[PDB]
């Protein structure tokens, strides 16, 4: 999976 | 804005940091990040420079941040960053950078290694594992939580599987990670262990030697099914190996733990619990008795008759494999029959698919052979089990399997009817 | 009779 830095 | 791009390419240090910050800000919105627009400005390679050795640490952190989010898009978008040679630089930042910087780098690497088995392997071949294992010697939970997730992507993949000589090295660390208080970390460490367990006997032995299984079992009784799911998947993968490797897990008290999982409200959990149990009843006579003594047969029979198909399917195997050890211990069969598996077994023939019909007919057949061997000894006129199967309506259904297109089945069916119902 | 996946 992938994750975005918010 | 074009103004931003101009700045980013300025020789003026200050104007560059201002631009990297602005660029990173619009990729960190809460909404739809304009990834393509940014890529189109042609700034990616320019941001990759800012992660070099001599660059100010602030400029490195910022740049990596923007780049990590660009890498959180599609495979097409992640390729732009990988084609710019960002990977080798992210890795050197794991060594030299501050903690904030490392945090960003391991995150970026997480997205790249998560795109494809190719990138997963590329990151591994750039020797990222060495510095990554070193991140765990820190006290900061956040950093350790991201490193655990990233590690998970590196181990994941069973189509082309990851280089075993490399990933196998993370076992000792994982071993500790499964005692963490942090749920997110804990969860990902288990998934990682389960990925390393979906392999050959060599892999199963490694997990066993680093003494993971006993803990893995204690984790089956955690209250979050987020921990229960990956923990069960690894435990199940272990009992896939030979008898000795499977005894290590029986000895860790896994059977009593499985008795509970059968009541799990989560359907896929009931399934895999049956799956695991079935690979243990596929072992020696003693292991089959262990299962019987744990008192797993009764609940198994209940699911065999009322669970969803994908679960009954597994219950069937478990019970069927058990019937095998009936040649050696005639009582196993007696026990099974006394618990009422015949009726639920016969009824399954009516809705099962070809492969499950074979497993059911083998079980019914083993059950029948014993009841026949008893007609002899005890000197009975009839075959007790045979009469049981006629009652449940099993006989009629077995008879219908003679019209099944599959040779293995219809042949098996005629033999049963001939041999036991003439 | 050992099943893997």
């Amino acid at each position: 999976k992938k994750k975005r830095k918010v | 804005l074009p103004q931003m791009t101009q700045q980013l390419n300025s020789d003026d240090m200050q104007e560059q940091l201002s631009a990297t910050v602005k660029f990173r800000q619009i990729l960190s919105r809460e909404h739809r990040p304009p990834i393509d627009v940014v890529i189109q400005a042609g700034v990616v390679p320019r941001l990759v420079e800012f992660m070099r050795e001599n660059q100010p640490e602030m400029l490195q952190l910022e740049a990596a941040w923007a780049l990590t989010n660009i890498a959180s898009g599609t495979s097409a978008q992640t390729k732009v960053v990988v084609d710019a040679d960002a990977v080798p630089l992210f890795i050197q930042l794991l060594y030299t950078g501050s903690v904030e910087v490392k945090e960003q780098a391991i995150w970026a690497l997480g997205n790249v290694a998560g795109d494809s088995t190719d990138y997963r392997d590329y990151v591994l071949q750039c020797n990222a594992m060495e510095p990554i294992l070193g991140l765990f010697n820190s006290n900061k939970p956040s950093l350790i939580r991201t490193a655990t997730w990233t590690l998970s992507n590196l181990c994941r993949g069973k189509k082309p599987q990851p280089d075993w000589s490399v990933v196998s090295q993370a076992l000792p660390t994982l071993a500790k990670l499964i005692y963490s208080m942090d749920t997110e970390t804990l969860v990902d460490a288990c998934w990682a262990i389960s990925y390393l367990s979906d392999g050959p006997q060599e892999a199963i032995q490694a997990v066993i030697d680093v003494r993971i299984p006993k803990r893995l079992v204690e984790l089956l009784s955690h209250e979050s099914t987020l921990v229960q799911t990956p923990a069960l998947r690894a435990v199940g993968n272990i009992v896939t190996g030979n008898d000795l490797q499977t005894q290590v897990v029986i000895n860790a008290g896994v059977l009593p733990a499985l008795r509970l999982l059968l009541s799990s409200p989560k359907e896929n959990i009931k399934k895999e619990a049956c799956w695991t149990i079935s690979n243990i009843t596929a072992g020696n006579t003693e292991q089959i008795q262990a299962v019987i003594d744990a008192n797993l047969i009764p609940p198994l029979v209940k699911l065999l008759e009322v669970a969803e198909y994908k679960t009954k399917k597994e219950a069937c195997w478990a019970i069927s494999n058990a019937s095998s050890g009936g040649l050696q211990r005639p009582d196993i069969i007696r026990y099974l029959v006394s618990q009422g598996c015949i009726k639920p077994l016969c009824d399954l023939l009516e809705i099962a698919d070809n492969r499950i019909i074979e497993v059911t007919l083998d079980a019914l057949e083993n059950i029948i052979k014993m009841g026949e061997a008893d007609k002899e000894a005890r000197g009975l006129n009839i075959n007790e089990n045979a009469d049981f199967i006629e009652k449940a309506g099993g006989m009629e259904k077995i008879f219908n399997c003679q019209q099944n297109e599959n040779d293995k089945i219809y042949e098996k069916a005629y033999k049963i009817i001939e041999t036991y119902f003439g | 009779a050992k099943k893997a996946a």
